[PDB]
């Protein structure tokens, strides 16, 4: 009527089941304001924290390339105080918490949105434990898929903005913070300029999110049996777990974030055409097909695991703390539990 | 020592579709009484017709 | 499991095996000890209970 | 010849970066070629520099050279596949001829149907549950509580489960605390769940 | 895959003979790799283990 | 030529029609055995398929208490779980090894052209599907097919004959035919519903309550269907009540997989039906073991390459274990075809030879049964031992730990599996006499497992190991079968046995025996032959998931039965006490993470097909370094492989200094 295709309304009869709960029913708090609310806070929370760390490290090892690493716990403390009164340190602080500001609330705050949009509605089993979790792996798989893009823009600009600054005064752009450089980059170079080959990015975000989110939100109620048996401490069980989580997410994401090395950064043999074709995603390809994990697997922790994996942890710990992973439980027997009370007791 | 031996085996193919069919169809009439209504999916009637 | 998973790989300490065959001839008899002593225990308590 | 099928002058076939220097359609069947032999000047210096006392090899830096794909397995050729094992029924001898040309080749074909192998699992349980609708209609449906005193009462028995925690014995036993809370309220003739019952509304009578 | 290596050894009749060790398996001729390449990839595949018979 | 797109589409349909005798040619009329093996082992995933979505009903329905998956029906669970029983036992480990492996594996391992007899071969793999099926379907077939929501009664009347009964004397008797006809009408060629409504309209004196579907007989002449539209759910009205029955019938059920008499054999409880159907299909199954068996026991006996014609200990431990299991189904088969024949004269002609009324032995048919039942399940067990006899060898580089000796354990537990049936009929109230000789003979029985163990421990020491995911594998069925043969010992203990019989203490030792060790080395036996099946690598990454699920959701599911059977939980039960709701929930879990890893599996081979490389084997042509110098041989090309194989990436400085100065993001500059 309206356009080739018709969305036909029907109606239906009323019908009902012995049960319900165990199924799914959305949750009063899962709402676009509270939850984007929630995701944004945490979000932030988390990336500034691993913004200032990861400006910490670097700042320390620039300061020590040119000076000796500390002999002890006083040489350790004055290289920390070096580093805390560099001028280079505070620049870059400054910069990395405006790139967190943007991070947080875009890329994390939508990760988190749209995980509780997708899940909130799981409900868990009364006195046990959530079977069934593959009803719940597609709305995490979607979640992620859908989010998973909404990093590299940001991304792009913070690594544009970074290498300008590297430039001569004739070729320099001259960018006043990340926020002016990225405001300026899309009337520049074009929206595309922040979106071109990003292949490498946006897989890495999808395997962060959801081997995070799904791999938390399933253990977090499968291991739940150590402090609801065994009467061990929930939350030193939630922080491990959380470890665990975080650790898996590095290593599912640090592979296809090692194409950039491979393509651009590998010597190029010459007269020989590139192995890659500078193709990220058939780079990502050979990289599954490899027979051997550590060729492409080194260099984790120098390179990614320090700069990801603080953020994932607080990420998700912050997300426990505001009721992001919360589900509703309510006993199948009580009143609202089934609609056949009479062999509740029989 | 043996001698050449045929490298397939038609007819024993169909027996076997035959003794499959004849299983499933004698067991649910006898016990369950259940005859395959084949005019539900009416073109693979038509198929064997056409054929 | 220590000494084969630090030492038996081919990385490490890789042993060449030239014996062809095995020559055993009592380590089954000897090995059945601590099944026997279990099937002892289980006989006693069995037969206590019965 | 068509340059349509040769990748160097047609730029819309896709190189595959993973096959390079392996062509299945240059398979002899049986396979009787030679790819692999002594390789040195890698790291491995091919003259001899083991008394020469003013060198000392460095294997550390190794130039790179051209990577070595692994070797693809063959292809079928559907016509000659088919021609090959085709036999003429009753003009054939029933025999097996000297040649080992002869030898029936496995040939990997197309990978189309591997995807619904791979998704087997989730195909055969979607059609075991839901295209057959087992064991019912209703278990994989949302939960919906029945609507007020629906179908029956006998069956609901909202209205006297109501007035019975409204009254003095219900509100005697609440403060006991064995039997929990209401969790509906009898609206203008309409039952509503409270949003902490973690129950949908009933759905609508039409 | 043919050989795994070759060696010449006089015999006690005065002549040069060539002796080729070929590769093995396993008990197993499924493992086997039957091929006629200078290759280790195992590349051709038999329907008929025996051809001939 | 005006016709050149016709001539192509001509060509294409000759092209189709080509392919289509070639594909009948090769893989319908076909006798060669890899093929056979290789439809046998998809018809195995597909029969594998249906017995885990039989066991994901048995999961749901015991997750917690009130029947949230069938509402009530027990008989329904009950013929679901004697299906996932049968299945798996007789339609799933039985096509894996005697179908597919030993069809693929036993020409190459005796050295035969094909099997003594390709026609059975054929026969035995194209047989399956009709029993698959017929032990599969009858959790959804049952004689009474229609709801308890559905109005027979619109219908049964039309199929009544007693109505017109009165005209079938008088169309042979004419004589009063006319007397006959001069009554009075009151409902000849007529039906007539009674009020299924209270109606209270004195307007009419008579009110109209025929079907609305039957209302018109204009559309109803010319339909060539039975009057079952007219009753098939017309009506809103439902009651969503466990206590409400769904089946009138209470006889429509099954006595599970053991098949308990009378239970069994008395139509009075098990009616007729699933229960008979499932008696013919054992008989069936039966007979295709007899072809299946006897093919292959004259293929090894007539066509073994000269040299292994007598020499078992030559032959790979598989091939042994295979021909060893078929010996012992050839002695007993017959057993239980016997037992199963009585069962179904006792059902319909009414023998009475299990009715102790007149001379009757309800025992015997148990006694007949077990007797085959546990030499059912060394059969089932016994092949998985010779996957990881293979694997381990031939990963470590060193010849297998006292292979003579494994092989006389086995055949010892394999002819002295035929004196402890009565195990499983200790309480049944035999004589102590009887019951005594079975628990010492099941306790004698766990010897040869403990030296198979220590075997298989030392087999791992003092080699070159390649590891490799058949050795993961390996590993994580030893690991399975460790627990699972202390668990069975366990049970042989008879005081404790009186406490665990019909509990699901037992049915977790047997599920980590079956469902852990028989689908560990089936997996480890399909990585290591991956290359001979298929013709191409698998992908490891997903072989690696498959592996770590599959062995965590067997063991997280297996794992809390045992504290369900401690417990003391009952088998064959849908509705349990509340105080099991939490290790039910486990279980389930546990079932959940199985059916992942059956994903990853899945998903396994289809990225291996994707990738569709070259294998190549890991030995390199050495198998064995029996010498210095074959040792000496294999290093150099392994170095030769590892420098071709790590000629494309960058060297140790490169990559060191690309690590050390990845980072590019400073703020000042200048120095
Ligand atoms: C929600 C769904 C949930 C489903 C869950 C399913 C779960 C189970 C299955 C899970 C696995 C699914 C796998 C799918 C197939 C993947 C195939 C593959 O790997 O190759 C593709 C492709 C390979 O291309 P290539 O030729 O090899 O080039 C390699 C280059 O390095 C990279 O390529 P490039 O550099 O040539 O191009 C990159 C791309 C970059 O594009 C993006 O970043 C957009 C996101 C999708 C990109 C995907 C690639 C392009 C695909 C075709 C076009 C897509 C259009 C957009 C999406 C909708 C249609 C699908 O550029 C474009 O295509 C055009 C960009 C134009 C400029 C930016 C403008 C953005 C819009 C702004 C205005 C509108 C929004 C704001 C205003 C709104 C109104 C107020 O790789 C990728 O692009 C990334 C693949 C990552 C795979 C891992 C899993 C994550 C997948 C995320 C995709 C979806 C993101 C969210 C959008 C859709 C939902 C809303
Ligand atoms: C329980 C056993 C009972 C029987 C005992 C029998 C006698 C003792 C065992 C026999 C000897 C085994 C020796 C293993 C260690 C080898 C050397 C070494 O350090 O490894 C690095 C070595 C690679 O080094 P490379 O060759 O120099 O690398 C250069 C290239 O990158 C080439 O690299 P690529 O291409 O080969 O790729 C390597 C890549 C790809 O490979 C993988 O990702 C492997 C995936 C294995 C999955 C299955 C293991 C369990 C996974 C966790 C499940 C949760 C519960 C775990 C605990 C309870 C269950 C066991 O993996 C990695 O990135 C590194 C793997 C992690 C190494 C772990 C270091 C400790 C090893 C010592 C034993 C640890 C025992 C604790 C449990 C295991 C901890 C990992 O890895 C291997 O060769 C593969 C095996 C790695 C360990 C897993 C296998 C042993 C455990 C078997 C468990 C069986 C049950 C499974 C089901 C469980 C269900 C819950
Ligand atoms: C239920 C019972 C379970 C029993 C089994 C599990 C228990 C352990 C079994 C025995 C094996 C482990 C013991 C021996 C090895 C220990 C590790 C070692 O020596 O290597 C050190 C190595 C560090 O690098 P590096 O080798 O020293 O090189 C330094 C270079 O200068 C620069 O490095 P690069 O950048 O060049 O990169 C070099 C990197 C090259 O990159 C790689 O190779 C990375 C990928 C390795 C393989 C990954 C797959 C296999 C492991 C996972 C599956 C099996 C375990 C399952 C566990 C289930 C849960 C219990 O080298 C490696 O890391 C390879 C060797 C070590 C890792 C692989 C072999 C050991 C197995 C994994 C141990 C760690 C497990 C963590 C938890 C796992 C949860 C699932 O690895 C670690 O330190 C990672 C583990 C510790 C992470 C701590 C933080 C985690 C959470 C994030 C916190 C974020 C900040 C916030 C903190 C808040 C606090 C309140
Ligand atoms: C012009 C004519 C064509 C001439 C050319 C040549 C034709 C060749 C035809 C060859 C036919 C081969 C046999 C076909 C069997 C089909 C079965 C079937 O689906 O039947 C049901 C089918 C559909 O019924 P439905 O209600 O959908 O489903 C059946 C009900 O569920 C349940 O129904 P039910 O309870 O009544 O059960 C009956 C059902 C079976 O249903 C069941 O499943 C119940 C089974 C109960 C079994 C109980 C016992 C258990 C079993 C084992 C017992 C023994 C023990 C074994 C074990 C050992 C124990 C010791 O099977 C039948 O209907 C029997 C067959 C009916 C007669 C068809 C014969 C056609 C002519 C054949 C000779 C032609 C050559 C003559 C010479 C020409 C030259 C002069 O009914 C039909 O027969 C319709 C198709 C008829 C086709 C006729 C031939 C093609 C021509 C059609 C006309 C086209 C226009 C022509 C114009 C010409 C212008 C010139
Ligand atoms: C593959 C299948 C399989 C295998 C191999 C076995 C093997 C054994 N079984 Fe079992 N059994 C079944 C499948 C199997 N069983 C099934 C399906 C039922 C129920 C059928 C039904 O009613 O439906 C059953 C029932 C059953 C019962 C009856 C329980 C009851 O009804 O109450 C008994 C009683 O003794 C028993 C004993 C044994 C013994 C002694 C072994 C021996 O073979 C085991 C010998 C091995 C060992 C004893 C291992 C030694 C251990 C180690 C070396 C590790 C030690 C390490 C530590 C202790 C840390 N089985
Ligand atoms: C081989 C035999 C076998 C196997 C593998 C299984 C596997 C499983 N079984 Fe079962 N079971 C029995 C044999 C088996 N069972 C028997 C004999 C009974 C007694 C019945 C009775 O007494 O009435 C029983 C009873 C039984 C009960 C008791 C029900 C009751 O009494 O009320 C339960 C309850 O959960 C159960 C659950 C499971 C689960 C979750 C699995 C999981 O392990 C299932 C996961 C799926 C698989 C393990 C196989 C998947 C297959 C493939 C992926 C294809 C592979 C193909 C190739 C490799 C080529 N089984
Ligand atoms: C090893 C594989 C099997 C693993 C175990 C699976 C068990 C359940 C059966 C699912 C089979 C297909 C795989 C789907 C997995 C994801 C969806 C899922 O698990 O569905 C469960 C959930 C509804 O379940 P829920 O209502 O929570 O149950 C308790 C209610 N009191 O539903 C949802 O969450 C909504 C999901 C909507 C989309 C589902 C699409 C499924 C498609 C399946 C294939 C269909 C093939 C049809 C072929 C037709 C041919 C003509
Ligand atoms: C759950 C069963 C089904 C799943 C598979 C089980 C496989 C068993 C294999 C044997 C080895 C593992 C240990 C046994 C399982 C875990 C413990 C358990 O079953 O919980 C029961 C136990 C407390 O039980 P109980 O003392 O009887 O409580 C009475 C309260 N009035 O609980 C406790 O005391 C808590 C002990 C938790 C140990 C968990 C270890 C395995 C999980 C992975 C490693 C976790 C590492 C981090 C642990 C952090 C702890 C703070
Ligand atoms: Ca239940
Ligand atoms: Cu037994
Ligand atoms: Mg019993």
């Amino acid at each position: 009527m309206f356009f080739e295709l018709e969305d036909i309304k029907r109606r239906h009869s009323l019908y009902w089941d012995i049960y319900n709960v165990q199924g799914w029913v959305r949750r009063p708090d899962s709402t676009l304001y509270n939850n984007v609310k929630r995701g944004v806070t945490a979000g932030v929370v988390a990336s500034l924290v691993q913004e200032n760390i990861t400006a910490l490290v670097e700042n320390c090892k620039l300061l020590a390339t040119k000076y000796e690493k500390p002999q002890n716990l006083r040489q350790a403390a004055t290289f920390m105080k070096e580093v805390f009164k560099l001028e280079n340190y505070r620049k870059a602080v400054w910069n990395r918490s405006q790139y967190a500001l943007c991070i947080g609330t875009f890329d994390i705050g939508a990760r988190l949105a749209t995980f509780r949009w997708l899940n909130n509605g799981w409900q868990r089993v009364f006195a046990g434990f959530e079977f069934n979790f593959v009803r719940k792996i597609p709305t995490t798989m979607l979640a992620a898929l859908f989010t998973a893009p909404f990093s590299v823009p940001f991304e792009l600009a913070r690594m544009a903005y970074y290498g300008d600054k590297t430039f001569p005064k004739e070729l320099q752009r001259g960018y006043s913070s990340y926020l002016s450089a990225l405001a300026r980059i899309p009337f520049e170079e074009g929206p595309y300029f922040l979106f071109k080959n990003s292949f490498p990015l946006i897989i890495r975000n999808f395997f962060q999110t959801f081997t995070l989110f799904y791999t938390y939100d399933f253990l977090k109620d499968k291991a739940s049996f150590a402090w609801r048996v065994g009467e061990q401490n929930e939350y030193a069980c939630k922080m491990i777990i959380a470890g665990i989580s975080t650790y898996l997410a590095a290593v599912f994401s640090y592979p296809w974030m090692v194409t950039r090395e491979m393509v651009d950064f590998w010597p190029k043999v010459p007269g020989a055409p590139c192995t890659f074709n500078g193709n990220y995603r058939k780079a990502a390809v050979w990289i599954w097909y490899h027979e051997f994990s550590g060729n492409y697997f080194a260099g984790f922790f120098t390179k990614y695991f320090w700069k990801a994996s603080p953020g994932m942890f607080l990420t998700l710990m912050l997300a426990d703390k505001v009721g992001l992973f919360d589900q509703t439980t309510v006993d199948n027997f009580g009143g609202a539990g089934n609609n056949s009370w009479e062999d509740t007791f029989v | 020592r043996y001698s050449r031996n045929r490298q397939t085996y038609r007819t024993g193919a169909y027996w076997c579709l035959y003794v499959n069919i004849i299983a499933v169809v004698a067991f649910y009439f006898w016990f369950y009484k259940f005859t395959m209504n084949f005019g539900y999916l009416w073109w693979l009637l038509y198929s064997l017709i056409l054929s | 499991i220590l000494k084969v998973a630090r030492f038996r790989v081919l990385k490490m300490r890789p042993k060449i095996s030239t014996s062809y065959r095995p020559h055993g001839k009592w380590g089954d008899f000897l090995a059945c000890i601590i099944p026997l002593i279990w099937c002892i225990n289980i006989l006693t308590n069995s037969n206590l209970i019965l | 010849y068509d340059w349509r099928d040769d990748p160097k002058v047609n730029k819309d076939i896709e190189e595959d970066i993973r096959d390079r220097g392996w062509h299945p359609e240059t398979y002899d069947f049986p396979y009787t070629k030679k790819h692999d032999d002594w390789v040195f000047d890698v790291t491995m210096p091919s003259q001899n520099y083991q008394t020469d006392l003013t060198v000392n090899i460095h294997p550390e830096n190794k130039k790179m050279h051209v990577m070595k794909q692994v070797m693809r397995q063959s292809y079928w050729d559907a016509e000659h596949d088919m021609a090959h094992e085709y036999d003429y029924e009753s003009e054939d001898l029933d025999f097996q001829c000297e040649s080992f040309k002869s030898q029936h080749f496995r040939k990997k074909g197309p990978i189309s149907q591997y995807l619904i192998l791979g998704l087997l699992p989730i195909l055969y349980f979607g059609t075991e549950f839901f295209y057959n609708h087992y064991p019912d209609e209703d278990y994989w449906r949302v939960a919906h509580p029945p609507p007020l005193d629906y179908p029956d009462t006998d069956d609901t028995d909202d209205t006297e489960t109501f007035k019975d925690y409204k009254s003095f014995t219900g509100r005697r036993m609440v403060d006991t605390g064995i039997v929990d809370p209401l969790w509906y309220d009898i609206r203008e003739g309409k039952k509503v769940y409270y949003d902490w019952a973690g129950v949908n509304q009933p759905m609508e009578d039409i | 895959q043919m050989f795994v290596a070759r060696q010449v050894v006089t015999n006690s009749k005065g002549e040069k003979v060539e002796v080729l060790w070929n590769a093995q398996c396993y008990e197993d001729i499924a493992q086997l790799n039957v091929g006629f390449a200078p290759v280790l990839e195992s590349v051709d595949y038999h329907w008929e283990i025996f051809l001939w018979a | 030529n005006y016709f050149y797109y016709l001539d192509r589409i001509k060509k294409l349909f000759t092209y189709l029609n080509d392919l289509r005798k070639h594909i009948l040619k090769k893989y319908v009329y076909t006798i060669n055995h890899k093929r056979i093996a290789i439809n046998y082992l998809y018809f195995s995933m597909v029969t594998g398929l249906s017995g885990a979505a039989l066991a994901t009903m048995i999961r749901l329905e015991l997750a917690h208490p009130g029947s949230p998956f069938f509402k009530g029906d027990s008989l329904r669970y009950l013929q679901v779980v004697t299906a996932h029983g049968l299945i798996m036992v007789f339609f799933v480990v039985v096509p894996i090894l005697f179908g597919g492996f030993a069809n693929f594996l036993i020409p190459y391992h005796v050295g035969s052209k094909d099997v003594a007899y390709p026609r059975l071969n054929s026969i035995g793999f194209w047989i399956q599907p009709c029993g698959y099926i017929l032990l599969a379907k009858i959790g959804f077939l049952r004689p009474q097919f229609w709801r308890y929501y559905d109005k027979t009664s619109f219908s049964f009347p039309f199929l009544e004959k007693m109505k017109y009964n009165q005209y079938k004397e008088y169309k042979n008797d004419y004589l009063f035919y006319l007397d006959f006809l001069k009554k009075e009408i009151t409902d000849d060629h007529s039906f007539f519903w009674k009020a299924r409504k209270v109606i209270k309209l004195p307007q009419y004196s008579v009110f109209s309550f025929v079907p609305l579907k039957l209302m018109m007989w204009k559309t109803m002449i010319n339909y060539p269907e039975s009057f079952w539209y007219a009753a098939s759910r017309v009506v809103q009205s439902r009651r969503k009540k466990v206590f409400v029955t769904k089946c009138s019938a209470r006889t429509l059920t099954t006595a599970g997989w053991t098949f308990i008499t009378p239970f069994s054999s008395n139509i009075k409880y098990t009616a007729v039906g699933s229960q008979d159907i499932l008696i013919l299909s054992v008989v069936f199954a039966g007979i295709s073991t007899t072809i299946s068996f006897t093919n292959l026991l004259i293929t090894r006996r007539t066509l073994a390459m000269p040299g292994l014609r007598h020499r078992r200990v030559l032959m790979p431990f598989v091939t042994i274990s295979i021909f060893l299991t078929l010996r012992m189904l050839a002695t007993i088969t017959p057993v239980l075809g016997a037992a199963v024949i009585m069962m179904a004269f006792d059902r319909h002609w009414q023998t009475t030879f299990f009715e102790y009324a007149y001379g009757g032995d309800p025992i015997l048919s148990q006694h007949l049964f077990w007797f085959f039942g546990h030499p059912e399940v060394y059969v089932l067990i016994i092949p998985t031992f010779g996957f990881i006899n293979m694997i381990v060898p031939h990963n470590n580089t060193r010849r297998v730990a006292s292979k003579h000796h494994m092989i006389w354990a086995i055949y010892v537990m394999a002819y002295m599996g035929y004196l402890v049936w009565g195990h499983h009929m200790y309480l049944v109230g035999l004589d102590h006499r009887s019951r005594t000789m079975y628990s010492t003979i099941t306790i004698m029985i766990s010897m040869p497992a403990t030296i198979k163990v220590v075997n298989w421990t030392l087999s791992l020491v003092n080699g070159a190991l390649k590891i490799d995911l058949p050795f993961l594998f390996s590993m994580s069925f030893l690991l399975l079968f460790l627990v699972a043969g202390f668990t069975g010992m366990w049970l042989s203990h008879v005081s404790l046995n009186v406490s665990m019989h019909d509990t699901f203490y037992v049915v977790a030792h047997f599920h980590i025996m079956l469902s852990g060790a028989a689908m560990t080395g089936i997996f480890s036996g399909i990585y290591y032959y991956f290359n001979a099946l298929f013709g191409v690598k698998y992908s490891r990454m997903f072989g690696y998931m498959h592996l770590i699920y599959y062995s965590g959701g067997q063991w997280v599911a297996f794992v809390p039965l045992f504290y369900l059977g401690f417990s003391g939980m009952p088998r064959r039960i849908h509705d349990y006490p509340v105080v099991f709701m939490g290790w039910h929930s486990m279980s389930t879990t546990g079932h959940f993470i199985t059916l992942v890893g059956i994903i990853f599996f899945f998903l396994m081979m289809f990225d291996s097909h994707i990738e569709r490389r070259a294998s190549t084997s890991t030995t390199l042509g050495l198998p064995r370094w029996y010498k210095r110098i074959s040792y000496y041989i294999f290093k150099i090309r392994y170095l030769q492989h590892t420098k071709s194989k790590m000629n494309g990436i960058p060297g140790s400085t490169v990559r060191l200094m690309l690590i050390n100065r990845h980072f590019v993001e400073y703020e000042v500059y200048e120095k």
